[PDB]
């Protein structure tokens, strides 16, 4: 086995996390 | 323990106006500490784990962000989890955070794993918030119970003999993994030495070899140190936490090391994303990042 990396990052936005 | 009742109560605040507390009874929380300690001591101090699993860095008492991590990654035991330490301090809900993590460790002991961070240490968490939270909501005796639990956390993990995981980083004292295995628990974190380094050290792009760490604890290490460590131990990747990074994950030394940090907008001062790394059965790693928004 060999460690590899997926180039595609999945991004999510979390509302309310500025100024909790 | 009625572990099911405890988890149900911890999870039922999802969707509530964030900041809402779960008030377990003192004896339930004590129960979590005592039972998890038994489990920690019965399992290796250097974990041997198999993919697939999801890996998270610092949480620092950000309980509602932890809940979002589980919502995206899947609630145990739908996914296996390895956390890299720093569950408490510098957040608003360390108690709920550590209680849910210990509860999951107890319910799914072979699907859910927790490593020790530098904040899982009485001298540190007395100052940076956890002691105050315990004192306010319960009492000192419960905080002391947590310390006895933290003193038994495992220190590192190796995923499919290829990914070395720990909170901080490498140590110039570390020649064989057996040195980690021979650390006896319960133990406090010393002010210097192997265990200290594993919880406190940092990679640095401007250091050649080892350097004194600017934090004033432990060391910094360079990219060639990483390369030699990996070559010597037949490893592919070091996975660690312990540093706030803008996108929640950050590579070092041509992807031979990765830093993960899972607390978005840490301290409400950094505008960092939190990241979670998924490792599939083939050891392909992918990232999910939680970006803070207004
Ligand atoms: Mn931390
Ligand atoms: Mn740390």
């Amino acid at each position: 086995k060999k460690v590899t990396f997926l180039e595609e990052v999945t991004e999510y936005y979390i509302s309310g996390d500025e100024d909790r | 323990l009625n572990i099911d009742s405890i988890i149900q109560r911890l999870l039922e605040v999802r969707g509530s106006k964030p900041g809402k507390n779960v008030q377990l009874q003192e004896n339930e929380i004590r129960g979590l500490c005592l039972k998890s300690r038994e489990i920690f001591l019965s399992q290796p101090i250097l974990l041997e784990l198999e993919a697939p699993l999801k890996i998270c860095g610092d949480i620092h008492g950000q309980y509602y962000d932890l809940l979002r991590l589980f919502e995206y990654g899947g609630f145990p035991p739908e996914s296996n989890y390895l956390f890299l330490g720093d569950y408490v301090d510098r957040g608003k809900q360390s108690l709920e955070t550590i209680c849910l993590l210990l509860a999951y460790k107890i319910k799914y002991p072979e699907n859910f794993f927790l490593l020790r961070g530098n904040h899982e240490c009485a001298s540190i968490n007395r100052i940076y918030g956890f002691y105050d939270e315990c004192k306010r909501r319960y009492n000192i005796k419960l905080w002391k119970t947590f310390t006895d639990c933290f003193n038994c956390l495992p220190i590192a993990a190796i995923v499919d003999e290829k990914i070395f995981c720990c909170h901080g980083g490498l140590s110039p004292d570390l020649q064989s993994m057996e040195q980690i295995r021979r650390i006896m628990r319960p133990t406090d974190v010393p002010d210097q030495g192997l265990l200290c380094d594993l919880l406190w050290s940092d990679p640095d792009k401007d250091v050649l070899g080892w350097g004194e760490n600017d934090r004033g604890v432990s060391f910094t290490f360079g990219a060639e140190v990483v390369a030699k460590f990996l070559h010597k131990h037949d490893l592919d990747l070091i996975c660690r936490a312990h540093q706030v990074v803008e996108d929640g994950y950050e590579f070092f030394a041509k992807r031979q090391l990765v830093t993960l940090f899972s607390a978005p907008n840490y301290c409400g001062e950094f505008d960092n994303a939190g990241a979670m790394m998924s490792v599939d059965e083939t050891l392909m790693c992918s990232f999910q990042i939680l970006k803070p928004a207004e």
